């Protein structure tokens, strides 16, 4: 039997710039056992992310995950798992270890993955890895809350890649 | 799911007891093994965990250097050996199959200890 | 690698953050309001300070972006509401000075009394209900007095630091700087400069003056019974006479002039209390109402964080109705309701303000917001011009199903609305004409009373009821005018409501009088309105309201036609008498 | 990283409501809790895992809830068979049991 309870059922999950990329194999792969749900290795990837969000992990689609964070091929074979989390993953005076890159140099490639924290350079003039003046840094945090409306609250999201 | 355990037995300080523990009713490979100990008038004291699949395991620091913990999957039956026993390690040795660490993975799993023995006794 | 680039990229940054740090500060003071604790109080003012704080310094990094350099009006006008300076382009002598004289103007009023009474709830009260001449004068000469002489000196210099603030921000003058938010720019077709205003209001309020002539008759006929000794046929109302303080409004005169006295009016709070009414049914009734016309229930943790009952009498708490977004989805309403009429139609009110809240949702930061100063109330002002319709409370259940309404209910509806709508709008006219006159400089320090009371007696038809000299400042007695608000707000709002209102019925194809167009299950005349709810700031007010209404200005033609059955029935009630005052007369 | 119950000795008559509470040294997840229940002369078992989810086999009656540091268990009704020992555990950091405290 696979491993894939401790997939879906472990207390802690990564962030979405920096994805947890769980192989199985050598196993029976018994899938008989949510927010959303759409569908010879098989990759598990798990991350967080805010609930409005989760429609951008899909093929042709764009946005802030989609084009910096996690880049999901428009030719994908595999199921899309989600479910809230707000009782898990929520603080009450924020829970801010959360993080994804708003901005980037370029957009990524399917499955490619970039936690570097160079300072990104908006302007023209150099900045020295200070972030002053058009220099800002490329990962904010999601300030997670038990009391944000359901777009705004965490959600677990595990892909299948077949 | 159903553990069975040995029966009680006495030793003399410095002597070492092995307790087996006989599980079913489930995949062994699938989940791991812990051990927790109940002296007399006490509440419950972790020993340590084991895996089924990698033989991976974590012993909690004051039982380090003198607890061992093996299995044997053909068998699906665990074991655990305490050495150099000492007049206050009188207790009763309980087997759990564990939901808080995975047995592939290694990482800590939303759970708890879902199917406990019947307590081994060991006097000394 | 250009300005605008570099401005996308710094908004982006703007909000991810702008977001958070606000959030913080509203919630802190949702806690303190449902929990009044000096602990929350610490925490309110140390949020609100972090907030300030961030705003100030984003300001200031936003200069490095000049306009001339971006197309996109979707980054301008968003960037252009980062970086305007207020009063930072003052010197910090001034600037301090400036804040020292508003803080004083504002704790004067709030703290002012006639010594023993404070004005709420103790002159307000008479001024209310109290039907005698004598008491009602000493409360207007005493208020007048005791705080319009403290309010006065400092006055004087408010107004000139202001200029200096909105001049160094190219403006002409503070009147400008307010009215800025109606300017539409850098788009062909819907230009409307803020000099503009002033030619539209006064065009407006002309073409409804007639209907405001023979209800100001009528109402003066009437009087007249209970005042028999002091109010001229031909002359003006004396101010303290007027149901208020100031004259503001003309109810709570209702019972003064009454259509048909031998009739009762439609009160359903006997219905609900007998049917077991309680908080939860008056807020899930207006849901439902909503929901009829398409649009989306509340939401889901709506019901579990509003305040909708009071909290009891362990903890002081505001119970003073308001909607709250508080952002990032977190939607509540704070109101202690209880069974009654009131609290029925403010529901709607209030829901309709988060209905709108919940359609812009998905803008930027800075474009949260209605398209004007008007599309607020007046999208939550249509809510209880519907729920009041007898139509609806039949519907519901509240009216008898065999309840008939015939023309005398229909003329003693119309009044108290017409009390309420048509009575004030000359008020607000004349008070914002007098501001934009002073902040302009055409009025001498000494000449400005002297102004006040001769442009009252001329555009509403009011009077000093005693000789007011310059020692005084009437004008800032008001709230509105002590701590620093625009009013108007109140006369871009109300003709909002009737175009909205009468555009959205006939679409939902009511065939019959204006006052009885109601929209309840008609997802026609839902998604019409919705289509101007969603746009927020992101598009000019005037082709938001194009969207709906059709105009692309403030057209009065449907306050006339709301009214028209009432404006008829005065006309039948004047022919015996004089419609119109003289100025000359005096009491 | 230390967890200590209160009050020691709960001992309330049937039918009625029945609190603990079980506080910790330090925050932990609330992913990481659960809590056990142990009858005189048995082995314990699992009552709720995940801070306020119930074991499968275990009675509506009994809820559990809490974040931080503040955790507690609910007995809605108390009955005969529940007059056991109850323990708090964590392991967020290593594993850990409470002292325990006896209804
Ligand atoms: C996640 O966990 C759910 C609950 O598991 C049940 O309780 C735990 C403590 C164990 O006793 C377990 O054997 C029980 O079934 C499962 O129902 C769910 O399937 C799990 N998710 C996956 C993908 O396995
Ligand atoms: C109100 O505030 C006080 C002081 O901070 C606090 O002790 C109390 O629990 C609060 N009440 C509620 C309902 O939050
Ligand atoms: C302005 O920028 C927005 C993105 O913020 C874009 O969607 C819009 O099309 C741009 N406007 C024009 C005319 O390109
Ligand atoms: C705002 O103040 C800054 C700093 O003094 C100045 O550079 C800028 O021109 C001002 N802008 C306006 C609109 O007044
Ligand atoms: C509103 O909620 C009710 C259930 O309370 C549901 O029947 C109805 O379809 C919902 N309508 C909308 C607009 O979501
Ligand atoms: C709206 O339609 C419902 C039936 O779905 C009806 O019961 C209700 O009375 C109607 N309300 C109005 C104002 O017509």
């Amino acid at each position: 039997l696979c491993p894939f309870h401790e997939v879906f059922n472990a207390t802690t999950f990564a962030s979405v710039y920096a994805w947890n990329r769980k192989r199985i194999s050598n196993c029976v792969a018994d899938y008989s056992v949510f927010f959303a749900f759409k569908c010879t290795n098989v990759y598990a990837d798990s991350f967080v992310i805010r609930g409005n969000e989760v429609s951008q992990i899909a093929p042709g689609q764009t946005g802030n995950i989609a084009d910096y964070n996690y880049k999901l091929p428009d030719d994908f074979t595999g199921c899309v798992i989600a479910w809230n989390s707000n009782k898990l993953d929520s603080k009450p005076s924020g829970n801010y270890n959360y993080l994804y890159r708003l901005f980037r140099k370029s957009k990524l490639k399917p499955f490619e993955r970039d936690i570097s924290t160079e300072i990104y350079q908006a302007g023209n003039k150099p900045c020295n890895g200070v972030a002053g003046s058009n220099c800002y840094s490329p990962l904010q945090s999601y300030g997670f809350r038990p009391t944000y409306g359901v777009g705004h609250q965490p959600y677990r999201v595990v892909v299948l890649s077949f | 799911v159903q553990l069975v355990q040995s029966g009680a037995e006495v030793k003399k300080p410095g002597a070492s007891v092995k307790v087996s523990c006989k599980a079913s009713g489930y995949p062994f490979t699938s989940y791991g093994i812990s051990w927790v100990r109940q002296a007399p008038g006490q509440g419950l004291e972790w020993m340590g965990w084991i895996s089924t699949y990698n033989g991976n395991t974590n012993y909690a620091q004051k039982f380090q250097g003198r607890v061992t913990m093996t299995t044997d999957t053909s068998t699906t039956t665990g074991y655990m050996e305490l050495r150099r026993l000492r007049s206050d390690d009188t207790a009763v040795y309980y087997c759990a199959r564990d939901y808080t660490r995975g047995a592939w993975f290694g990482e800590s799993l939303i759970g708890g200890f879902d199917n406990w023995g019947q307590g081994t006794l060991v006097t000394v | 690698s250009t300005i605008e680039e570099q401005a996308k990229t710094f908004l982006d940054k703007f909000n991810h953050e702008a977001e958070d740090l606000f959030y913080q500060s509203s919630l802190a003071s949702w806690n303190y309001n449902t929990n009044i604790t000096e602990e929350n109080v610490q925490n309110m003012n140390n949020a609100g300070d972090k907030w300030s704080a961030f705003l100030k310094e984003q300001s200031t990094l936003a200069q490095m972006y000049p306009l001339q350099e971006i197309q996109n009006l979707t980054v301008k006008l968003q960037l252009q509401a980062l970086q305007q300076n207020g009063s930072s382009v003052l010197s910090e002598d001034k600037s301090k000075r400036l804040n020292t004289i508003l803080n004083t103007m504002s704790t004067i009023y709030s703290t002012g009394k006639v010594c023993c009474l404070l004005l709420e709830p103790g002159l307000n009260e008479i001024m209310a209900n109290s039907l005698d001449y004598n008491e009602r004068l000493w409360a207007w000469e005493s208020w007048r007095s005791e705080v319009g002489k403290q309010l006065r000196p400092l006055y004087e210099e408010y107004v000139v630091l202001k200029n200096e603030m909105a001049r160094a921000n190219h403006y002409e003058d503070y009147g400008d700087y307010w009215r800025g938010d109606y300017e539409v720019n850098g788009v062909d077709g819907y230009d409307y400069s803020r000099g503009q205003l002033i030619e539209d209001v006064e065009h407006t309020f002309e073409e409804i003056k007639p209907l405001y002539e023979h209800l100001h008759a009528y109402v003066r006929a009437k009087l007249m019974n209970a005042y028999p000794s002091y109010i001229s046929p031909i002359g003006c109302l004396p101010a303290h006479l007027l149901g208020d303080m100031w004259g503001r409004f003309w109810t709570n005169l209702y019972s003064l002039t009454v259509p048909f006295g031998q009739k009762p009016n439609i009160d359903v709070t006997d219905a609900m209390v007998d049917q077991a009414w309680d908080a939860q049914r008056i807020f899930k009734e207006a849901e439902k109402f909503f929901v009829s016309v398409g649009l989306p229930n509340m939401t889901q943790g709506f019901w579990e964080n509003s305040m909708l009952t009071d909290p009891g009498n362990v903890q002081k708490a505001v119970c003073h109705p308001t909607a709250w977004d508080l952002g990032k989805g977190d939607f509540r309403i704070l109101m202690c309701t209880k069974v009654t009429m009131d609290d029925f139609l403010t529901a709607h009110h209030e829901m309709g303000h988060i209905q709108y809240d919940m359609a812009y949702a998905a803008q930027p930061f800075l474009l949260r917001n209605g398209a004007n100063e008007g599309f607020h109330e007046a999208v939550g002002e249509i809510m209880s011009l519907s729920a009041a319709t007898p139509k609806h409370l039949k519907s519901i259940g509240l009216l008898s199903p065999d309840f008939q309404e015939d023309n005398e209910t229909e003329i003693n509806f119309l009044l108290k609305q017409a009390l309420t709508i048509v009575g004030t709008l000359p008020f607000t006219y004349m008070l914002e004409k007098w501001r934009w006159m002073v902040f302009k400089g055409e009025i001498p320090k000494d000449q400005w009373m002297k102004k006040w009371w001769e442009m009252k007696r001329e555009i509403v038809g009011v009077v000093e009821p005693v000789p007011h000299d310059e020692t005084y400042c009437d004008p800032a007695s008001l709230f509105h005018v002590s701590n620093d608000y625009s009013f108007i707000r109140y006369y871009t709002r109300t003709l909002y409501q009737f175009q909205f209102q009468e555009a959205l019925c006939q679409a939902a194809k009511h065939e019959g009088p204006l006052h009885k167009c109601d929209i309840s299950n008609s997802t026609e005349a839902g998604q019409k309105l919705f289509n101007m709810l969603r746009l927020g700031k992101s598009e000019p007010w005037t082709l938001a309201l194009e969207n709906v209404v059709g105009a692309k200005n403030m057209n009065v033609r449907p306050l006339l036609n709301y009214f028209e059955p009432l404006f008829t029935w005065l006309k039948d009630q004047n022919k015996n008498s004089f419609v119109g005052w003289s100025t000359d007369w005096s009491p | 990283i230390v967890l200590t119950q209160s009050p020691g000795t709960l001992s309330l008559s049937p039918g009625e409501r029945a609190t603990l509470s079980c506080r910790a040294s330090q925050t932990v997840s609330s992913t990481s809790l659960a809590w056990y229940q142990q009858k005189p002369g048995q082995a314990p078992r699992l009552l709720i895992y995940g801070a306020s989810s119930r074991a499968t086999g275990i009675p509506d009656r009994f809820s559990g809830s809490g974040s931080g540091t503040d955790f507690t268990l609910t007995i809605s009704r108390l009955e005969p068979e529940d007059f056991a020992v109850y323990y708090c555990q964590q392991h967020d950091t290593s594993l850990t049991f409470g002292g325990g405290t006896k209804v």
